[PDB]
């Protein structure tokens, strides 16, 4: 099954991004929304009551028009489709002192194909290093140090990872790459390796918004939008981001002769998404009132942390990207 | 006459799976290095 939760996940994606952007004036942002969605959807498998309803709604789902089951099947079909190169996976790291409910184990296996790995969380230093090692392998070395030792303890950790390697259908010219000015703002200018290609490219000078954009494919199914807002107009353009805007852009894009200069990009985001998720309505999950009563029988759990790490390497051949989302739970 | 497009100021990257329409990656590039 292909597109059933596209609308919800992409709404969540844009929303999260907009909230992340408003909480950071001058920094690079890079996130994998699908990883966050999958991580939180899996987590909801252990939730009940107000906790459950609030989380699924914050993830973009209308619970009066689609059941919890339908949502989880959608994430299952997503996972199957992903798992030149794309991989996506889920793991559950568990303390020996925690007996999971069978139906919960059944669900994470059925819908999310989660690995279940029994660790000892009494020594957070070793546990976190082990989990980190796991994420590093699964992302082929791209995501290191997802968890700190600085972090609180945990009794249970849920992890999603994503890795993606795309090859431009239209690579940039290696002989044309050179140092050029990158204007960070009016006053700040840096030197960056700037790629060039001269070719037929999908281009649109937007008449409704202060921006130009191009669209580019990867070999296979991947595609990418590069959007250049006018000087100082970044937040205007960001506010307009929506499925509808992408649809309007997609209708406006025309094959054109373009001298296309795009810098080599190497950026990486590290987020504690707690605050942002609360701004998005997802709140009870982080409190003592959290209902995690589908996970185990006789322990009261809450979420302490939702962490996200993503890395982007962009060059003349394509894109090397990875992402990973961790949720720690401990006894309230 | 070719359109000259220079991404030498803050810009947005959006990566999608054309098949499922998933938002795979979202970037705000303020400083690419
Ligand atoms: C035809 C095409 O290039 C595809 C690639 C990515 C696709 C979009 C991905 C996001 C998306 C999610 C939706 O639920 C509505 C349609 C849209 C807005 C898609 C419209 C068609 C697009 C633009």
């Amino acid at each position: 099954h292909h597109r059933g939760l596209a609308s919800a996940n992409v709404d969540f994606a844009f929303s999260l991004y907009k909230h992340l952007v408003a909480l950071s004036p001058k920094k690079n942002i890079f996130i994998s929304p699908v990883s966050i969605s999958m991580a939180l959807a899996m987590l909801s498998l252990g939730t009940c009551g107000h906790t459950r309803a609030q989380l699924l709604q914050g993830l973009g789902f209308n619970l009066t028009e689609r059941s919890e089951t339908e949502i989880h099947q959608g994430f299952q079909h997503l996972h199957q489709l992903f798992a030149l190169e794309m991989t996506m996976g889920n793991a559950l790291f568990l303390d020996g002192s925690l007996e999971l409910l069978e139906s919960f184990s059944a669900d994470i296996a059925h819908y999310y194909e989660s690995e279940v790995l029994a660790m000892n969380f009494q020594d957070w230093a070793t546990a976190s290093r082990q989990i980190n090692s796991y994420v590093k392998n699964k992302t082929q070395g791209k995501i290191v140090d997802l968890f700190s030792g600085l972090d609180s303890p945990a009794i249970l950790v849920l992890v999603n990872y994503i890795f993606f390697k795309g090859t431009w259908t239209q690579p940039f010219d290696l002989a044309s790459t050179r140092e050029e000015n990158f204007y960070v703002d009016e006053t700040t200018v840096v030197k960056v390796p700037m790629m060039l290609q001269s070719s037929t490219i999908s281009y649109l000078h937007d008449s409704e918004l202060p921006c130009q954009l191009v669209q580019m494919n990867y070999v296979g199914n991947g595609t990418v939008f590069f959007i250049l807002p006018d000087k100082g107009k970044m937040n205007t353009v960001i506010a307009a981001l929506s499925r509808d805007t992408i649809n309007r852009w997609s209708a406006g894009l025309t094959s054109s002769q373009v001298d296309l200069y795009i810098p080599k990009v190497t950026i990486s985001g590290v987020y504690d998404l707690g605050d942002v998720l609360e701004e998005m309505g997802i709140a009870d999950l982080f409190t003592n009132q959290a209902n995690f009563s589908r996970i185990t029988q006789d322990a009261q759990l809450k979420s302490s942390k939702v962490v996200h790490k993503a890395v982007l390497q962009l060059n003349e051949e394509g894109v090397d990207t990875a992402g990973s989302t961790g949720v720690t739970l401990n006894l309230t | 006459k070719p359109i000259i497009l220079r991404f030498n100021q803050p810009f947005i990257i959006m990566i999608f799976d054309h098949f499922t329409w998933s938002s795979l990656f979202l970037a705000r590039v303020m400083n690419p290095v």
